This record gives C-alpha cells, sequence and structure tokens, in this order.
C-alpha cells in the first residue's frame, strides 16, 4: 500500500559526500510532507527536517541545519538526504518518513507515518570487507528431545549490517539471528541459529541466505548433518 | 491541490 | 524546543497486566502528541496520532490519552509480541521532538536453556581458524553463565558472545557464545566443553566433544 523504500546499507569514508534516498509509492507523493529521522545510540530518536515535494519548501532541526541537505526528485517520487563531507560520527540508522497533518486555518500539526526501512550509514577509514560463511552443521551434539539445532556461523565482516535468511525467507519460525559482536580485529561475526525436528534432517533442505551490501555479498549455504 | 495540500488537513486524515 | 520526558523509562510486566507510559511536555502542545512502538532492528511504527486516536490495524488495548502537557498510552492486557521500545513525539511546534523512550519487557515464568554445541566445519579449518560455538536455546531470566573448558582446563580470553533480543511469542532469550582458536591450537587438544549455569538448571549442564570423533 503506501511504502517508503530507501536502501538499507551505505559506506563511506571520512570527507567523502553522500546522498541516500527514499521513494514513495502508494500515494500521491507531492501532496505529504516527508523528512529524516536520525536513530540515536541505545534509544532516542531525533528529527532532522522535512520538505514538501509539491514545491522542494524545506524546514530543517536547528541540530541539523547546514550539515545536511534534503531535496526531492517529484518526476520520480523520491526524498533525498545528502552530506558534503561526511565525519566518522555521522554513523547511524536514518529513517525517512511520511508526515500526514491535521491543519486549522493553515495551522498544521504533523506525525510521521509510515517509515522507511532505515538505511545504516557507516562512515569510517576502515576497508570493507565480505563475509566468511561457515555451517553449523547439526549432529548427535546440537540434538536434543527431538529438536535438532543447525546454524550460520558469519565471520569477519565490515562494517554492519549482514542480514541472514533461511530457505529464501521461507523459514523464520525458531530462527535467531543473533546480533553481531565486535572482534579485537575490529570485524564482526555473527551466527544465525534454527531449530527443526531431528526426525526430518535426512529430507528437508535448510540454506542460509547471507546478503552484505557494502561488499556486494551473497552467499547461500547449504547446512547438511555432520557425517 | 499540490498548494492545497501543503497545508490542509492530509488526504487520508480523519480526526 | 519542546522536551518531551516520558516515565517510566523501563517497564517490566506480566502477560495480561495494564501498563500505562506517560509523556509530560515542557510547554503545552494541546492534543498533537503520537505515540510509536519500535522492535529492535525496525522502524518504528505509529500506534496512536492526535493523542487519542488509534491507528488502523492498531490492536485496540492500545489506547492513548491527556492533552495540554499530560499524556498516557496505556496497553490494557500485555501481549509477549508488545515487547519494544515506546516514543511520544509532538508535532505542534518546530523542531519535532520526540520522548527519550520507554523500554517495554516481559515478565515470565523461568526456563532453562537447551544446550547445543557446534565444532568447526572442516571449510573453516582449511582457512586456519577454528571456531567452536555454543548455543543456549530459548531461556529466562536473561541472566547466564557459559564457561568454556577445553581439556577440562578453563578458558579466559578467547571466546565472546550475545544474547538475542527478547523473544516477541515466548518472551524467552538465546545466547550464542563463540570460542575461537588456531587451527593448530584447535588440533593440540581433544575435549572441547560448554558449561551453562542458569536459574532454571538444578546444577551446571557441560555439552562437550571430543575432536578425534
Amino acid at each position: 500500500q503506501v511504502q517508503l523504500v530507501e536502501s538499507g546499507a551505505e559506506v563511506k569514508k571520512p570527507g567523502e559526500s553522500l546522498k541516500i534516498s527514499c521513494k514513495g509509492s502508494g500515494y500521491t507523493f507531492t501532496r505529504y510532507w516527508i523528512g529524516w529521522v536520525r536513530q540515536m545510540p541505545g534509544k532516542g530518536l531525533e528529527w532532522m527536517g522535512i520538505i514538501y515535494p509539491g514545491d522542494s519548501d524545506t524546514r530543517y532541526s536547528p541540530s541539523f541545519q547546514g550539515h545536511v541537505t534534503i531535496s526531492a526528485d517529484k518526476s520520480i517520487s523520491t526524498a533525498y538526504l545528502q552530506w558534503n563531507s561526511l565525519k566518522a560520527s555521522d554513523t547511524a540508522m536514518y529513517y525517512c518518513a511520511r508526515l500526514p497533518q491535521y491543519c486549522s486555518n493553515g495551522v498544521c500539526q504533523r506525525w510521521f507515518d509510515p517509515w522507511g526501512q532505515g538505511t545504516l550509514v557507516t562512515v569510517s577509514s576502515a576497508s570493507t570487507k565480505g563475509p566468511s560463511v561457515f555451517p553449523l552443521a547439526p549432529s548427535s551434539k546440537s540434538t536434543s528431545g527431538g529438536t535438532a539445532a543447525l546454524g550460520c556461523l558469519v565471520k569477519d565482516y565490515f562494517p554492519e549490517p549482514v542480514t541472514v535468511s533461511w530457505n529464501s525467507g521461507a523459514l523464520t519460525s525458531g530462527v535467531h539471528t543473533f546480533p553481531a559482536v565486535l572482534q579485537s580485529s575490529g570485524l564482526y561475526s555473527l551466527s544465525s541459529v534454527v531449530t527443526v525436528p531431528s526426525s526430518s534432517l535426512g529430507t528437508q533442505t535448510y540454506i542460509c541466505n547471507v546478503n552484505h551490501k557494502p561488499s556486494n555479498t551473497k552467499v547461500d549455504k547449504k547446512v547438511e548433518p555432520k557425517s | 491541490l499540490d498548494k492545497y495540500f501543503k497545508n490542509h488537513t492530509s488526504p487520508d486524515v480523519d480526526l | 524546543e519542546i522536551v518531551l520526558t516520558q516515565s517510566p523509562s523501563s517497564v517490566s510486566a506480566s502477560v495480561g497486566d495494564r501498563v500505562t507510559i506517560t509523556c509530560r511536555a515542557s510547554q503545552g502542545i494541546s492534543s498533537w502528541l503520537a505515540w510509536y512502538q519500535q522492535k529492535p532492528g525496525k522502524a518504528p511504527k505509529l500506534l496512536i496520532y492526535a493523542a487519542s486516536s488509534l491507528q488502523s490495524g492498531v490492536p485496540s488495548r492500545f489506547s492513548g490519552s491527556g492533552s495540554g502537557t499530560d499524556f498516557t498510552l496505556t496497553i490494557s492486557s500485555l501481549q509477549p509480541e508488545d515487547f519494544a521500545t515506546y516514543y511520544c513525539q509532538q508535532g505542534n511546534s518546530f523542531p519535532y521532538t520526540f520522548g527519550q523512550g520507554t523500554n517495554l519487557e516481559i515478565k515470565r515464568t523461568v526456563a532453562a536453556p537447551s544446550v547445543f554445541i557446534f565444532p568447526p566445519s572442516d571449510e573453516q579449518l582449511k582457512s586456519g581458524t577454528a571456531s567452536v560455538v555454543c548455543l543456549l536455546n530459548n531461556f529466562y531470566p536473561r541472566e547466564a553463565k557459559v564457561q568454556w573448558k577445553v581439556d577440562n582446563a578453563l578458558q579466559s580470553g578467547n571466546s565472546q558472545e550475545s544474547v538475542t533480543e527478547q523473544d516477541s511469542k515466548d518472551s524467552t532469550y538465546s545466547l550464542s557464545s563463540t570460542l575461537t582458536l588456531s587451527k593448530a591450537d584447535y588440533e593440540k587438544h581433544k575435549v572441547y566443553a560448554c558449561e551453562v549455569t542458569h536459574q532454571g538448571l538444578s546444577s551446571p549442564v557441560t555439552k562437550s566433544f571430543n575432536r578425534g570423533e
């Protein structure tokens, strides 16, 4: 229905410029204010600004005025957030969101609905690195009570994020994709596990689908019982 | 209408 | 700017309990307060707009009230899927501001972890490194202790762990711990063991394997 689609991840070096995008569909893009919000560490959200795509009128938070530029191309129903010169501390999840409004006599009150999925922007001097993906094979040591655990270990990547699905999204019950840890090297690792019937290990196929957009890495790893 | 909806209640808003 | 302060900052409650979160604004914002739910790793979702209007498709256990400077979000009968961070937001005055967020967690009965262990894959060994993984599945409460033992010697300094967010269906946690060694070191020892201590367990559970077999 109403949807805002942004990229899930962008990685740049300090001093580089960046423009991220948010494409609206399922509504008349020119008729709604649309804006950007920054995710704060742990908890918290900071509104950055809004634009009216009908005429490109903008309003910024005082915290973000002059640090970013918001723009829009109504031809392709797309809004943008841009930095001229990135800092490492600009790293964050950024959301675009539509702002429905209620007005009387030209005075408007606004909220955010709906929100895009969020774009994780990482600014770092460190090298981008694709993950190695290893099977966590089900075995006599990961089977108990009729349940088998199996998984994938996604090791030595930078930066976040990695996405993991199982069987191209058909397998979701019992999946735990863990928060990544930061290794001593400054690389990330994570594991994704699933619990399934021990009885059908012989007949079912389990494939973890790992995507690391920053390195354009896609791995499909078939996880077979230990033999 | 681009101009109208800039400062009137949005099309999907009720209450 | 208008500062929004949510109270409390964290709440823990049982399935079926009434939960109430308040938002106090530094100045009057009339009725122009919205409430959002945000799950870990996901975008916020609108629950309530204009103080008391329920978003379409949002369960009726959610309700908002208030005007001026004192607003309340109420969940009448808490469900496991309500685990989230909740935010209020004023849209009356520039700049638009959000509250600091309230974390809502579910209290439930104790659940012991199911413990599983995974040797390194042959594929990883080819690359010169050996990661052994210990999984603690679906336990409550979150506090758990994992110790690694290699040939019965307690390890320090060579593992990392992480815990999941609370599960949206059963309100449990899971934990993954990885022991990482060089292939050379891995090949010099036989018995690899994960030892798990948790409230749900009478005595510590050890899961182990021999590299030999």
